[PDB]
Formats: structure tokens, C-alpha cells, sequence
């Protein structure tokens, strides 16, 4: 997502917290928003069904 | 935290709970104690053959040393007062005193002092233009110092001397020897020298008593690589002994991570070092002592539902661990 | 058809796998997980119905 | 050092097909029982490919442009591929690399070399006691400044060897990225006469060497007073690769068994 | 005819998916019930 | 034109070129042994 890698424990070994909270956050932002676009769908197939 | 009546409470926030049955949170097996293994390598590494070299080489001609096999420690040159600055780009010096690194390239040269802004990556001018340039993905540290007293001489030790024309940019990791003329006006010229026939390479004014910024200053550059290769230089930790079938935590050659370590049938060739999931997550590893693949599982852990009747008639709950044999709730966040 | 597998997804085991500071920093978000396992919850006892 | 040796037929080029090769493990990363989708150069499937052989009469050894990397092959007997040179301008201006893979040793030199018309090896043929011995190092005749200097342990391989089709199947890959050159290879007993074998194969990662040079021409040395001369049969294939999103097909075992040149 | 998949028993991609937070409950009307 | 329940005042005197050491959330020798800040520190540094 625009990080310098995917593996959290990567980012949590490698830096100190103060500027590892740029990187968290954009994972986080990534992460969060591809769950609600799966939720949406299963509420929809849920519907038809 | 007390019982699972409270934490019905809490996660509905309310006094009151209703008839039925809620999924919580859930449980997972804490690790008990902590695994490092790091290779044995014993050797240190030759710092002051970079830092106290008696001369350093030109910046158009910035010398590399490839230091691999030794055990550094990072922490005794980063807490000297000398240096001028410390800045780092890949990683955060805190961390450096215990992460492995696979081979690491040291670049030392000399330069005028207020172009050291221009050493950074990602910055254009003269030096980054011409001379040095660093890619924009830098993964390693800059270190640079005055050394005024040591190398400018009143005469001027004037074999210090930079590029200052040249034909167009260079890639990172580019160095060019070069005694060709250079042709600022639009005319060829040829044979040695003429009108706007220039000499590419042209020398600083190194005299003791110039003002600051035009003071020389040595620069060294750190420029190691991740975490991603069968390493050599690691930082000064000892290792431990090896447990198999605990939840442990285990820090191989700086893979970070929480689990259970298990014998494994996975036949690795032997050039391969990792093992990743679907997911990217790190699996398999081969122990940097004894050459072993082991296979990483994460603890146990499962869904925890709550039954309860309603507040209005009762107290008493009960508990549904979800998916899981009953053995694993004694030991049981 | 009739139905779909009752399917459940935990936030703080997915997104943020086993970290504390990835969770100290989720919380600044707020509630969103709440509303996720809801959703699913509720299709889960559609499914029964 | 050297002979200039041309006592051979002129012949035009051929022209081949690379029908499924030139893939290599992309990193040392163990994956397993699954598709995975990369981008690095590649050599494209079907793709028009340059034979070269030497027999009897025929001895071609042209210097030959190198570009984003080269994929090798020879198909051989009585071993008679020994050595490869590498560079950019060849005449002691720019350092250059030179592999040997002699008799006794893997001598490995990254030096300011300076070459000649003819740089090349050879042995002599037969002379009553069983053995073909060497005779002729005539390649270069002044080295300056040598960074990288390497000789492995001595041994000794066989100078020796009558077949009419060719079983020694020698596969490699060669790139400069990052100042590293990097050598894929690969080595197969095989019933086949004069083409290419009709089949696929993983690239293993073997070497690498941290250079830093560039690269742009390269020539190779095969083994042969001044003329009069025995070549064994034997044929070369020359390729150049290309980026290119590949799909690759991880086993169980962790082997890459099938790819899509997408 | 149908082939299903993913059981997920305690101890593929089942179980993959088992580690990441992805849990499939099982249905409250069995096999027989539903029979009978 | 805002208001503060205390306002504290640290003194001192260091060597001059370390003063990017005392700002908040960079490491070095004055902020690993000497004077530490805190990551949301707010106020003002003040040097001359
Ligand atoms: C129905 C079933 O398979 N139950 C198993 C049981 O056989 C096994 O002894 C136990 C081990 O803890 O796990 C559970
Ligand atoms: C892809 C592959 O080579 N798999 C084989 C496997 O079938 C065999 O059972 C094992 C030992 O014989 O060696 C490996």
C-alpha cells in the first residue's frame, strides 16, 4: 500500500515508533478499507440469497 | 478484565446483558520465553582502517571497501561526540546495534563543507549532478566531519579536485575517470585546449584559514542491504539454545516473531534461506548454527463465545470455546 | 439455494497481528470493527433463519 | 601472444528458435504448491536465437555485443568450452573479465587485460601417450590493474572424448545488475545432434560477483603449429533477454516446474 | 456431486486462512435433521 | 492569545552544533545520555 514493505513485524524492527507511525498508518488505511469492501459485498450476496 | 459476565458488559456497553449468546474476544497462548540465534561469526570489523586511513581519495574518485565476515557494533561510533553529523535513511540507528546485515559497502571521500546537504538522496546540484549520486531507496547511513587540521595545508593540498563539467548526468552508483575535454561552446574542439575548451576536473581552494563552508569535511557512507540473503555482519548478540514446541519468541538473524518451531519435512535446496506463506508470512527458516529447516506455526488460539440467560433472572454464564479440543483451556488472553 | 457458510472475521487478529503499538494506534479510529463484526453477526443469524 | 589462425570455411549465421527457455529462479525465496506472478528481464518464448559451431575447417569466435544480459548454451563433447571474456572496449582502457575453466583450475580475473586479434586456447592431439595436454594459452599479453582475483582448487577434468552427438548440455545465464554479475546455470546429458533440445528447464542461481563495471561487448574462448589444427565438434547458442511479466508454477517439492511467458 | 471444502479442523489454504482472523461457524441444523 | 495552566523553563548550555540533537524524537549523545524530550512534546526550543 505505499509502504517500504508488508510484513509488519519488518516495519516494527526496523524503526523507532515515531516515524513507524507514518508507515502503520498507511497499512492500516489499506487493510481497513479492503475489509469494508469485502463486508459490502457479502451483505449484498447476502441479500440474493 | 474479571469474568466473562464483565466482559459481555463491556463489549456492549451496558449494565444490563439480554438472553442469548455473544462472541467476544478472543484467546491466543502467550509465549513464554524468548529464542535468539544468530550465526557464529566471531572476527570484528575494521573501522579504523575506514575512519583513521591517513588519506582519503578524491570525490571523483570516492573509494569503496567491501566489509563482510565481522561481528561491528554500531553503537561505539555512533555515541562519539566528533562527528559533525549522523544521519541515517534506511533504518534508525537505535536498532542497528541488533540487526544482521548480508554485506556491507563502506564509501569514503573528501568534499567542500556546505555541500554536505547535497550528499543526501533525492537532492540535485554539483556533487549529486556530477560526482556522487545516491538512489532515491537509500537503505543506509551517512556520517560526515570536519577534518580541517589534518589534510588543508597553507600551501594548499591542492590534489583534492572535483568535476566540475561533464557531458550529462549519471546513474547511482557511477564513477567516471575521465581526462577528455569539454566543449561548453557549441563548436568541437580537439587536441588538448582552446577557447571554452575546458579541463572537467578543477581543484578546491584547501587553505587552513578559509571561512566555514569552504571548510573540507570527510564523509563516510554506510550502505548495507535487508534481510533478504544468507548474511554475514551481525550485531553483537548472543545466541541462545534451541526449543522446540513452545510458544517462544525468535529472533532469527532479525526475523522477528511469535510462535512454535517444529521439525520440519520441508526439503530446502541448500542456496534458499526463508519460506513464505500466501499471506507474506515468514514459515519456514533455516537455523543459522545448525543447518535445519524449521517450520513456524503460530500458537493456538479460537473463537470465545459467552451463554447467558437474562440479568433479570441470573448471574451465572457460561463459556463456549470455539473450535478447539477442551485441552487447550487448563493451560490457558 | 437456501444459504451461505456462516462466515466470521476478527479486526485485531487480522490487521493488526499480534502488535501492541498497531493496536494502541487502531483505537485512535474508533469503532469500526464493532460495526464489521455486527455485520457479519447479522448475516451469520440470517443464514439460520 | 598469439596466432592468427583463419584456416576455416566462411559460412553465413544461423538462426535458431528459443521455444522454452531462459527462466530462472527470481530470488531465494521458498515457495511452494502455488502460482506466482514476477517482473524481471526474460527471454521470450520463440523467440530468433544465433547458432554458432565449430567442427573439424569451422572455428568461429567473434566478438559479440552484450546487452541486457545474455542467455548461453552449448551442446558438447571432449569438453572444449573452457573460458569467456567479458567488456567494453577490450584495449586496456576499461577492466575487463576473464573466466577459465582449464584443466586444473576455475581461475576468475576481473583485470586491466589487453587482448590481441586471436585470444584462445588449445591442446595438443593424441601424441602416443593417451592424453591430450596443453599446449597453447595464447590470449593476452599484458594485464595492469586487477581488482578481483580468484583461483578455486586445482583438479583435473577430461580432455578427451569421441561422439558424433553430443551429450555435454551446458546451460547458463549471465546479467550485470547492480554492478553484479550474475551466473544462472545448468548442466544436462542429452541424445540430440545438431539443434536444440525441445523441452524446459529451472535456472539455478549459482554466482555472484560484485564488479561494478560496464559491460557492452564480450568473446568466447574454445579449445583448438600455426595452422594445422584439430577443432572438436561442437555448437553454441546465443540469446538476449528482455522484461518481461512472467507466471511461474511452484511444486510441492518447491521447484519451478511450468511458466507462462505471459 | 457438490464438492465442498474447507472444514478447518483444528490441529492447504484452509488453514492459512484459519490463521489470519478468518473463522467458518458451523451451521446450527446438521445433516440429519434436515433429512429427517 | 491562548492560556497555559504552568509553564516550565529548562536552562542550560551545550556545544553549539548539537542543538539539532535537542530536538524532540532524534537520538545522538546529548539526547540519549543527557536530555531526553518526548515524542508529542509541545512548547519551544529557544537557542542562541
Ligand atoms: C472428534 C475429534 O476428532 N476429536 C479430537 C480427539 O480425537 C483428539 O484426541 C483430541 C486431541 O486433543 O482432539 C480432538
Ligand atoms: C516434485 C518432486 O520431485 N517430488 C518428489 C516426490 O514425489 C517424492 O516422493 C520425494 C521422494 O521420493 O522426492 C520429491
Amino acid at each position: 500500500f505505499g509502504a517500504i514493505s508488508s510484513v509488519l513485524n519488518d516495519i516494527l524492527s526496523r524503526l523507532d515508533p515515531p516515524e513507524a507511525e507514518v508507515q502503520i498508518d498507511r497499512l492500516i488505511t489499506g487493510r481497513l478499507q479492503s475489509l469494508q469492501t469485502y463486508v459490502t459485498q457479502q451483505l449484498i450476496r447476502a441479500a440474493e440469497i | 478484565a474479571l469474568d466473562p459476565l464483565s466482559e459481555t458488559k463491556c463489549t456492549l456497553k451496558s449494565f444490563t446483558v439480554e438472553k442469548g449468546i455473544y462472541q467476544t474476544s478472543n484467546f491466543r497462548v502467550q509465549p513464554t520465553e524468548s529464542i535468539v540465534r544468530f550465526p557464529n561469526i566471531t572476527n570484528l570489523c575494521p573501522f579504523g582502517e575506514v575512519f583513521n586511513a591517513t588519506r582519503f581519495a578524491s570525490v571523483y574518485a570516492w573509494n569503496r571497501k567491501r566489509i563482510s565476515n565481522c561481528v561491528a557494533d554500531y553503537s561505539v561510533l555512533y555515541n562519539s561526540a566528533s562527528f559533525s553529523t549522523f544521519k541515517c535513511y534506511g533504518v534508525s540507528p537505535t536498532k542497528l546495534n541488533d540487526l544482521c546485515f548480508t554485506n556491507v559497502y563502506a564509501d569514503s571521500f573528501v568534499i567542500r563543507g556546505d555541500e554536505v546537504r547535497q550528499i543526501a538522496p533525492g537532492q540535485t546540484g554539483v556533487i549529486a549532478d556530477y560526482n556522487y549520486k545516491l538512489p532515491d531507496d537509500f537503505t543506509g547511513c551517512v556520517i560526515a566531519w570536519n577534518s580541517n587540521n589534518l589534510d588543508s595545508k597553507v600551501g594548499g593540498n591542492y590534489n583534492y579536485l572535483y568535476r566540475l563539467f561533464r557531458k550529462s548526468n549519471l546513474k547511482p552508483f557511477e564513477r567516471d575517470i575521465s581526462t577528455e575535454i569539454y566543449q561548453a561552446g557549441s563548436t568541437p574542439c580537439n587536441g588538448v585546449e582552446g577557447f571554452n575548451c575546458y579541463f572537467p576536473l578543477q581543484s578546491y581552494g584547501f587553505q587552513p584559514t578559509n571561512g566555514v563552508g569552504y571548510q573540507p569535511y570527510r564523509v563516510v557512507v554506510l550502505s548495507f542491504e535487508l534481510l533478504h540473503a544468507p548474511a554475514t555482519v551481525c550485531g553483537p548478540k548472543k545466541s541462545t539454545n534451541l526449543v522446540k514446541n513452545k510458544c517462544v519468541n525468535f529472533n532469527f538473524n532479525g526475523l522477528t516473531g511469535t510462535g512454535v518451531l517444529t521439525e520440519s519435512n520441508k526439503k530446502f535446496l541448500p542456496f534458499q534461506q526463508f519460506g513464505r506463506d500466501i499471506a507474506d508470512t515468514t514459515d519456514a527458516v533455516r537455523d543459522p548454527q545448525t543447518l535445519e529447516i524449521l517450520d513456524i506455526t503460530p500458537c493456538s488460539f479460537g473463537g470465545v463465545s459467552v451463554i447467558t440467560p437474562g440479568t433479570n433472572t441470573s448471574n451465572q454464564v457460561a463459556v463456549l470455546y470455539q473450535d478447539v479440543n477442551c485441552t487447550e483451556v487448563p493451560v490457558a488472553t | 439455494p437456501v444459504s451461505m457458510t456462516k462466515t466470521s472475521v476478527d479486526c485485531t487478529m487480522y490487521i493488526c497481528g499480534d502488535s501492541t503499538e498497531c493496536s494502541n494506534l487502531l483505537l485512535q479510529y474508533g469503532s469500526f470493527c464493532t460495526q464489521l463484526n455486527r455485520a457479519l453477526t447479522g448475516i451469520a443469524v440470517e443464514q439460520d433463519k | 601472444q598469439c596466432v592468427n589462425l583463419t584456416t576455416r570455411t566462411q559460412l553465413p549465421p544461423a538462426y535458431t528458435n528459443s521455444f522454452t527457455r531462459g527462466v530462472y529462479y527470481p530470488d531465494k525465496v521458498f515457495r511452494s504448491s502455488v502460482l506466482h506472478s514476477t517482473q524481471d528481464l526474460f527471454l521470450p518464448f520463440f523467440s530468433n536465437v544465433t547458432w554458432f559451431h565449430a567442427i573439424h575447417k569451422r572455428f568461429d569466435n567473434p566478438v559479440l555485443p552484450f546487452n541486457d544480459g545474455v542467455y548461453f548454451a552449448s551442446t558438447e563433447k571432449s569438453n572444449i568450452i573452457r573460458g569467456w571474456i567479458f567488456g567494453t572496449t577490450l584495449d586496456s582502457k576499461t577492466q575487463s573479465l576473464l573466466i577459465v575453466n582449464n584443466a586444473t583450475n576455475v581461475v576468475i580475473k576481473v583485470c586491466e587485460f589487453q587482448f590481441c586479434n586471436d585470444p584462445f586456447l588449445g591442446v595438443y592431439y593424441h601424441k602416443n601417450n593417451k592424453s591430450w595436454m596443453e599446449s597453447e594459452f595464447r590470449v593476452y599479453s599484458s594485464a595492469n590493474n586487477c581488482t578481483f582475483e580468484y583461483v578455486s582448487q586445482p583438479f583435473l577434468m577430461d580432455l578427451e572424448g569421441k561422439q558424433g552427438n553430443f551429450k555435454n548440455l551446458r546451460e547458463f545465464v549471465f546479467k550485470n545488475i547492480d554492478g553484479y554479475f550474475k551466473i544462472y546455470s545448468k548442466h544436462t546429458p542429452i541424445n540430440l545432434v545438431r539443434d536444440l533440445p525441445q523441452g524446459f528447464s529451472a535456472l539455478e542461481p549459482l554466482v555472484d560477483l560484485p564488479i561494478g563495471i560496464n559491460i557492452t561487448r564480450f568473446q568466447t574462448l574454445l579449445a583448438l603449429s600455426s595452422s594445422g589444427w584439430t577443432a572438436g565438434a561442437a555448437a553454441y547458442y546465443v540469446g538476449y533477454l528482455q522484461p518481461r511479466t512472467f507466471l511461474l508454477k511452484y511444486n510441492e517439492n518447491g521447484t519451478i516446474t511450468d511458466a507462462v511467458d505471459c | 456431486k457438490v464438492t465442498l471444502a474447507d472444514a478447518g479442523f483444528i490441529k492447504d489454504l484452509i488453514c492459512a486462512q484459519k490463521f489470519n482472523g478468518l473463522t467458518v461457524l458451523p451451521p446450527l441444523l446438521t445433516d440429519e435433521m434436515i433429512a429427517q
